[PDB]
RNA sequence: CGAAAGCUAUUUAGGUAGCGCCUCGGACGAAUACCAUAGGGGGUAGAGCACUGUUUCGGCUAACCGAUGCAAACUCCGAAUACCUAUGAGUACUAUCCGGGAGACAGACUGCGGGUGCUAACGUCCGUAGUCAAGAGGAAAACAAUCCAGACCGCCAGCUAAGGCCCCAAAAUCAUAGUUAAGUGGGAAACGAUGUGGGAAGGCAAGUCGGCCUGCGCGGAAGAUGUAACGGGG
RNA sequence: AGUAACGGAGGAGUACGAAGGUGCGCUCAGCGUGGUCGGAAAUCACGCGUAGAGUAUAAAGGCAAAAGCGCGCUUAACUGC
RNA sequence: GCUGGCGACCAUAGCAAGAGUGAACCACCUGAUCCCUUCCCGAACUCAGAAGUGAAACCUCUUAGCGCUGAUGGUAGUGUGGGAUUACCCAUGUGAGAGUAAGUCAUCGCCAGCU
């Protein structure tokens, strides 16, 4: 599972998630793209299951382009203890999923197998998901 | 037990007087830390670089130079 | 060939509450420059914008607008989709 | 070029520091072949007096010595007394004080000028 | 010189302190209370910041 | 008339003291506030990748280049508000200053912006506004802190707010046009499905096929005294 | 402006008679290309050079009139305010 | 019409690429005996000059290639009131950044000299 090689500081606030994705929402490096069209976290797992799923199903025809990479760190309390004593420990990794972002880029297969690994993919995820092509303008 | 617990107390840094006001000679118009603002017409700086007014006027912001640089001046 | 049917945009249709009543209505904002007459404002219709999108020429050929008595030899510029839902939001037309 | 850009970063402390005390300035320039006194405003737009070499009584003789500076330096004092000028701040505009820029500088202070 | 008629339509009480100030400034006393106002840019602001709360003829 | 549960310090933390907030007396009276206009400085929200980091793909012999993301402790940018000053209209015993007397320094909830926690807690710690505290009345069945509203006393008078108008229980078994068949309404997810209404297209030709976007529904849905997840009847 | 937590990160309890004053002068870091060892990285020369060097010391804010780097003379690291 | 100096203004003014200027001026230049310089060096600084050359440099022209400036529209955010609670929506006010069209190979002042 994905992880930042290093970072400038070990524990982060945790933040709020608001607002849409207008950056990452344009198929950029292939052909379709699964998009998530709500809102929530990623955690590396995720990524990774998601990652394995849709590449046994392509079967290695075609190349995967993964668009997020889980950079925020996220902590927890070790169980049984109480509520002050500093920040918790880092567990794992999360990117943040506004809705529009592209998660998965398939480039070199057609539109129903990769409709097919889309599909497997989605139901290892924690929202809504949509499959999209990529335009011009 | 962490090792983060001090912070330094409050320094009340930043602009005195805002451009239009009047002043009297000796008035601090600007604490900084570095010179983000630089002592134009009428206006001296302290030694820990404390922009004041070295005349009466009025003070007034501007932007001069080819540096950009950002000036307070007194208008007598 | 493509042509495409508009209507007028005067400001009180403009601004942020009145596109969003616009696009409510099933309608698109659309600006036209280019040459060296003045920006004009238009709504297209969304439905026909969508149905002209899908084709590829609608990209590289000299489509029409109509706001109205008034030919308008354009080409699409730029578009601006919903980021979730794939709906155009805005549209840019050059004078051609 | 290198020289020019150079000598102009040496002159830059003395003019800001002129400008910051609101004087009337006496700016000097050199060339190999001639020499130049201004007296400029405190705002330093406007040209308050001038002498050169060039200028009929020095361009006939020789120029760029120390002789032909004495003479520019009385010429500019007389220049700048007639203008109401006095109190000045000489500006050498990055050339070394000794020597020509000196010639003129002590014909000015025995012409009048005061600094 | 060219008045108004401003009369307060919802309670005062809760509001933040610079729309109740903008009531006192207008002369409003209670709900159903009606003054009769200069129309100015002055008192246009006075009743913009307060438009909820207030009916003008 | 009318607070506070704050700050600073304290062998201090449930005490106390100065300041903040109350009241009384005196002085002085628009100096004050609200709003308009004018003049200011920001580095937040958002954004961006110019720096510091981090990140994906591709080219090149690691640096660079093209494309592509991210950031409390990144910034080439950059609001709304807020804050400061001047001028002005109108409306308000406003603002200052000098004295007498205090109380208070356990706060709570709700919203908004955050740290922490499990983006738990009627959790905890800050900022900001309101309410309670110290505030009754009407609504939310009941229900400090929600919504409407600030109780001088009296009246078998009228108009309204929030919220309501079949009966308990005051007022529409009111009107027009639709939707739902689940008592949904009147508790819940991923996901599942020729439920049913609407819209924009498309393919094939007695109409049929399956793709979308949506309104309202269905399953997913198990607990301990008694229906018991509309207050009840219905 | 201020603003809490047994919230997230780091420093201090010194140094210096010059590392203070003043006048005068100077401009880095990195790249390329060449050159005795010598070599990616020492010193020399030449070209660029986007501030990315430096700052007694932590970080932030500064720094070209450099606040960075040298040389001469000095005691204003003065007294009353 | 050209140079010189001092300013205003700080890229719509800059880079990159071409091109031109020696009457005067400016630059390079000749030599250092003298005044001054070099942690070595007449490189720089300084002085005495005028045999050359505009080569370099400066300056002036030309060019949107890159920079820089930059709308309109839309979007994000946001004050107040209201409605919902995963961060939205509605009314009203405000309104970016990015990107697009387009614009840029500066404008101005005081003094002196030469044509
Ligand atoms: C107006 N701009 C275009 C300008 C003009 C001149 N020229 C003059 O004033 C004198 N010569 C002219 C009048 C042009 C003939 C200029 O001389 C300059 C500049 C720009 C500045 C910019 C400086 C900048 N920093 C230090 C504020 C900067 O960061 C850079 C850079 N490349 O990053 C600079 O180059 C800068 O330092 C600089 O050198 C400028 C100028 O010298
Ligand atoms: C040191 N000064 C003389 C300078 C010179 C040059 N250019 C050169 O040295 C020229 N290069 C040659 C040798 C001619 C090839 C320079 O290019 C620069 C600078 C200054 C820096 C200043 C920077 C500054 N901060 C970050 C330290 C800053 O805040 C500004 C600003 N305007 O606020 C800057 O401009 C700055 O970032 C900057 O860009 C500088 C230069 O570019
Ligand atoms: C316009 N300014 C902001 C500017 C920008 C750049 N660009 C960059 O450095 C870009 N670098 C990036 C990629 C952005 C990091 C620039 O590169 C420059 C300059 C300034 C010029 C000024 C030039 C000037 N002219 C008259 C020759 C000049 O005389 C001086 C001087 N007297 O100091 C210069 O510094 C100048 O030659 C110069 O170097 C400039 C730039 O290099
Ligand atoms: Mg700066
Ligand atoms: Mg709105
Ligand atoms: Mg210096
Ligand atoms: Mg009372
Ligand atoms: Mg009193
Ligand atoms: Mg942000
Ligand atoms: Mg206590
Ligand atoms: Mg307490
Ligand atoms: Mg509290
Ligand atoms: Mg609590
Ligand atoms: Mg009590
Ligand atoms: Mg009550
Ligand atoms: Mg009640
Ligand atoms: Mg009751
Ligand atoms: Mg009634
Ligand atoms: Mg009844
Ligand atoms: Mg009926
Ligand atoms: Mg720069
Ligand atoms: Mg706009
Ligand atoms: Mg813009």
């Amino acid at each position: 599972m994905l992880q930042p090689k290093r970072t400038k500081f070990r524990k982060v606030h945790k933040g709020r998630n608001t607002g849409l994705a207008h950056r990452g929402s344009t198929v950029s490096f292939g052909s379709i793209a699964i998009k998530a069209t709500e809102r929530g976290r990623m955690t590396a797992r995720q990524i990774e299951a998601a990652r394995r799923t849709i590449s046994r199903r392509i079967k290695r025809g075609g190349k995967i382009f993964i668009r997020v990479f889980p950079d925020k760190p996220i902590t927890e309390k070790p169980l049984e203890v109480r509520m002050g004593n500093g920040k918790g420990n880092v567990e794992y990794w999360v990117c943040e999923i506004k809705p529009g972002k592209i998660l998965y880029e398939i480039e070199g297969v057609n539109e129903d197998l990769a409709r097919e690994a889309f599909a497997l993919a989605a139901a290892k995820l924690p929202f809504k998901t949509t499959i999209v092509t990529r335009t011009v303008m | 037990s962490t090792k983060n617990g001090r912070d330094s107390n409050p320094k009340m840094l930043g602009v005195k007087v805002y451009g239009g006001q009047t002043v009297t000679a000796g008035n601090i118009i600007v604490r900084q830390r570095g010179t983000e603002f630089h002592a134009g017409a009428n206006v001296g700086m302290g030694r820990d670089h404390t922009l004041f007014a070295t005349a009466d006027g009025v003070v007034k912001f501007e932007v001069k130079g080819q540096f950009g640089r950002r000036y307070v001046k007194v208008e007598t | 060939n493509f042509v495409l049917n508009a209507q007028a945009r005067a400001e009180d249709k403009q601004g942020k509450g009145a596109s969003r009543r616009l696009r409510r209505e099933s309608l698109v904002p659309a600006i036209i420059y280019g040459g060296n007459a003045e920006p004009v404002a238009v709504t297209l219709e969304l439905r026909e914008l969508v149905k002209a999108l899908e084709s590829n020429a609608f990209f590289e050929e000299v489509v029409e607008i109509k706001v109205g008595d008034k030919v308008e030899n354009v080409k699409i510029q730029a578009l601006q989709r919903h980021p979730a839902k794939n709906t155009p939001m805005h549209a840019d037309f050059k004078r051609a | 070029n290198e020289k020019k850009q150079s000598r102009l970063r040496r002159a830059k402390s003395t003019r800001l520091h002129i400008r910051a005390l609101g004087a009337t300035r006496l700016c000097v320039n050199r060339t190999p072949r001639h020499i130049y006194a201004q007296v400029i405003s405190a705002d330093g737009g406007k040209v308050l007096a001038q002498a050169s070499t060039l200028d009929a009584s020095l361009r006939s003789g020789t120029t760029g010595n120390i002789e032909a500076a004495t003479k520019v330096g009385a010429l500019i004092a007389e220049r700048a007394k007639a203008a109401g000028v006095t109190k000045v701040a000489f500006d050498r505009s990055g050339f070394k004080y000794h020597g020509r820029i000196k010639a003129l500088a002590d014909a000015a202070r025995e012409g009048g000028l005061e600094f | 010189m060219k008045t108004i008629k401003v009369t307060q339509t919802k309670s005062s009480s809760h509001r933040l302190k610079n729309h109740k100030l903008c009531l006192q400034g207008l002369g409003l006393r209670r709900i159903g209370h009606t003054v009769e106002v200069q129309d100015t840019p002055s008192n246009r602001g006075m009743i913009n910041k307060v438009y909820y709360m207030v009916s003008v003829e």
